[PDB]
């Protein structure tokens, strides 16, 4: 699955490879001994990647996160570039770094994490929200951004930010023009936060509509009540995704209780 | 900056001693052609009240600002250390003596001569020795006295509060069942009173006006101990910002044992019964105009940012409180600010605050938003589905990881 | 109305703008979804306590 993921990765072709990691996997081959640590985080860092790629950020941090939390005595190469992309992913995705689970190796708590300092840095401006310093911080750590080859994920970041501030505006405004719209955002015209607006509707990423005739922005914010047959089906399917997850808990649980070195204690 | 409410009267026959100076000396001096008048009274009381110290401490700053007499401090000087060691040849007579009924008054006598001389480091050390000797409930009432008082003198807070529970616990969980339902005095009144004091000084406002507010009158004027004017402004204030409108009525407008203090100071009083009334543009204005003359306090002054930002949160949000969608106009007017300062500050209170409300800039209106509670609990409880199955499938594979037993080497 | 509301005494809100009182004719047996959202909760500590038991 690595060699498969690397070969995708070199050459783009993205789609290719889908099947092979959109499904979760449970097991891990022997292969007869050897089979180290090395393989394991390259298909879980090499996934990131394509995720990455293809902007899926949800899933992307979840395969960043399985390469961080193996079990390590050592720095590696290969899990020294998942703790920064994991930084900047979780930037895009969410509002902040996420919180590693507790139980992570606890090699990347002390040795990882300060060579890792210029995305730890970008992190700690990206809990006050002011484009116009983080934009300083990135020319001036630029030189590491594009070494590691993660450039072009710390200018989404840059994007993410007022994409963000305005995502924020929903919690307090219900009608704002769009002059003084672009005065919290920093986003410098009126024009500019039009189509910043439009963008934005059209992902999905916010609910308002845009009143040119007195320049004005009004955040609706009732996307759906629960009352639709659609989500009565997206419920269900949710229902099959736990229920049939929970089978394959019990069939591996079985067959621990017949194993002859569990009876023994 | 004026002062014709504050006669000179009032101000010094306030406190005594050498505290008052200790007030002004360090924060009443940034203050230009206010001090200079104060001078004159100040020339005429620094040098008694036995100031040793602080005879040329302070002073040498002032010389410079410009006959006398240099040689008077010279002699006092010479003469107090001889004193302390005459009278204690005679203490020792009667410890030698097996009589343990004289040499009660001989522990009480030593630790006075501390607190006026003006080292008091030595005095809580003497102190925690004669805690030993305390076996009656008699002598534990009088040692309690002063161990209070000279705790605060200290500004040791660290110590004063491990100290302080000691003496909750010690005599016999108030004196059994109370001596027949309190004595005569009301020496509990003296013991919140200080205890509100300290309170203030930790941080914790709701507590200190809670341990201030239940104080009796019956002390009337005290002339000894701090003056009732600033207990009255110590507890309106903390009142104002930290109860609310319940607790406020039950302790503070319907309480009939404060309203006493509230004649002292009729300022304050007009304060919180503005703001009960919903009467804000009046209780903000009066409010800010006594602002400056709080500040040249020594106690209130570290104080006196967070509680008014405190009280203007609380005013805001009860004024919006009765509402279901409010002008701006009308806000801006009732709060002495402008529409654009109002739709500043009530963003950083629907953003973290108790407000849950939008602003609505087309028109100014601020309309009060409710959540919808069924879509609530569907958008939080499918949330969590997705959280947990995340959650249990990154298990899944960590269960493979530990069985393989792969590790980085 | 604004003394009677704050002091709890009218169950309503004031429209300023329109010059109306709107009461408070709510409140139905909405206690079913305050009783979900104590389930929801309860779950979602009690999930991440099962899975950091050990490892």
């Amino acid at each position: 699955h690595a060699d498969l993921c690397q070969l995708c990765l070199l050459a783009k072709c993205f789609k290719p490879a889908l099947p092979y990691l959109d499904v979760d996997m449970m097991d891990i081959c022997k292969e007869n001994g050897a089979y180290d640590a090395k393989h394991f985080l390259c298909y879980y860092y090499y996934g990131g990647m394509i995720y990455t790629g293809l902007k899926n950020f949800e899933r992307a941090l979840y395969f960043y996160e399985q390469a961080i939390t193996t079990p390590a005595m050592a720095v590696s190469h290969i899990m020294l570039e998942s703790y920064k992309k994991y930084i900047l992913v979780s930037l895009i995705l969410l509002g902040k770094v996420q919180q590693l689970p507790k139980y992570t190796s606890q090699i990347v708590g002390r040795f990882i994490k300060p060579l890792s300092n210029a995305y730890h840095e970008l992190a700690q401006v990206y809990s006050t929200n002011n484009p116009s310093e983080l934009r300083n911080l990135v020319n001036k750590h630029s030189e590491t951004f594009t070494r590691d080859n993660n450039m072009g994920l710390v200018k989404q970041c840059l994007s993410s930010l007022y994409k963000k501030n305005i995502q924020r505006l929903t919690k307090t405004f219900l009608t704002l023009s769009l002059q003084d719209m672009a005065s919290r955002v920093q986003l410098s015209g009126p024009q500019e936060a039009e189509k910043y607006v439009l963008h934005m509707i059209e992902d999905g990423e916010i609910f308002a509509s845009i009143n040119q005739k007195d320049g004005m922005v009004s955040f609706h914010d009732n996307p759906e009540k629960y009352n639709n047959p659609a989500m009565l089906h997206n419920i269900d399917q949710e229902m099959l995704k736990c229920i049939e997850l929970d089978e394959r808990l019990k069939a591996m649980d079985q067959e621990i209780t017949v194993n002859p070195q569990f009876v023994q204690k | 900056v004026e002062n014709p409410s504050l006669d000179l009267e009032q101000y010094a026959a306030s406190y005594s001693g050498l505290m008052r100076i200790e007030r002004l000396q360090f924060i009443a001096d940034h203050c230009p052609t206010l001090r200079v008048e104060a001078l004159k009274m100040a020339l005429s009381f620094v040098q008694r009240t036995f100031n040793v110290d602080m005879y040329e401490e302070i002073h040498r700053k002032l010389s410079e600002a410009t006959a006398l007499d240099t040689a008077w401090v010279e002699a006092t000087r010479k003469k107090a250390l001889l004193k302390l060691e005459k009278l204690d040849t005679d203490l020792k007579n009667y410890k030698g003596n097996s009589i343990k009924e004289s040499i009660r008054r001989g522990h009480d006598d030593l630790g006075d001569h501390y607190l006026d001389c003006g080292d008091l480091s030595n005095a809580l050390k003497c102190y925690s020795r004669a805690r030993d000797y305390c076996t009656s409930a008699k002598h534990v009432i009088n040692m309690c006295l002063n161990v209070i008082k000279v705790s605060v003198y200290l500004q040791n807070w660290s110590h004063v509060l491990s100290y302080v529970s000691k003496a909750e616990s010690t005599p016999e969980i108030a004196e059994q069942r109370g001596e027949r339902d309190s004595q005569t005095q009301a020496i509990l009144t003296k013991l919140k009173c200080a205890a509100g004091l300290a309170e203030l000084a930790a941080r914790k406002y709701k507590q200190a006006a809670k341990c201030l507010l239940l104080a009796s009158f019956d002390h009337c004027d005290f002339p000894e101990l701090l003056s009732p004017s600033n207990v009255a402004i110590y507890g309106g204030l903390c009142a104002l910002a930290t109860f609310d409108r319940q607790e406020l009525q039950r302790n503070v407008i319907s309480s009939s044992s404060f309203k006493l203090f509230l004649e002292l100071e009729p300022q304050v009083r007009d304060i919180i019964f503005k703001f009960y009334e919903s009467k804000y543009a009046s209780c903000l204005k009066m409010l800010d105009e006594m602002k400056d003359n709080l500040l040249l306090d020594m106690y209130l002054a570290p104080h006196v940012r967070t509680l008014y930002t405190q009280i203007r949160n609380r005013a805001l949000i009860q004024y919006f409180s009765p509402y279901v969608s409010a002008d701006m106009h009308r806000m801006a007017a009732a709060f002495n600010t402008t529409v654009a300062a109002l739709e500043d500050e009530l963003t950083q209170l629907i953003l973290e605050g108790l407000i849950s409300a939008r602003v609505d800039s087309h028109s100014k209106i601020l309309y009060a938003r409710d959540v919808d509670q069924r879509s609530t609990t569907f958008e939080k409880s499918l949330l969590m589905g997705k959280e947990f199955q995340r959650r249990a499938k990154a298990m899944m594979l960590r269960a493979a990881v530990l069985r393989n037993q792969i590790h980085v080497k | 109305l604004v003394q009677c509301i704050l002091d709890n005494t009218i169950h309503g809100r004031i429209d300023q703008v329109n010059q109306l009182l709107e009461l408070d004719h709510q409140k139905r047996g909405g206690a079913r979804y305050t009783a979900l959202d104590k389930w929801t909760n309860q779950l979602n500590s009690l999930n991440q306590a099962v899975v950091s038991k050990l490892a």
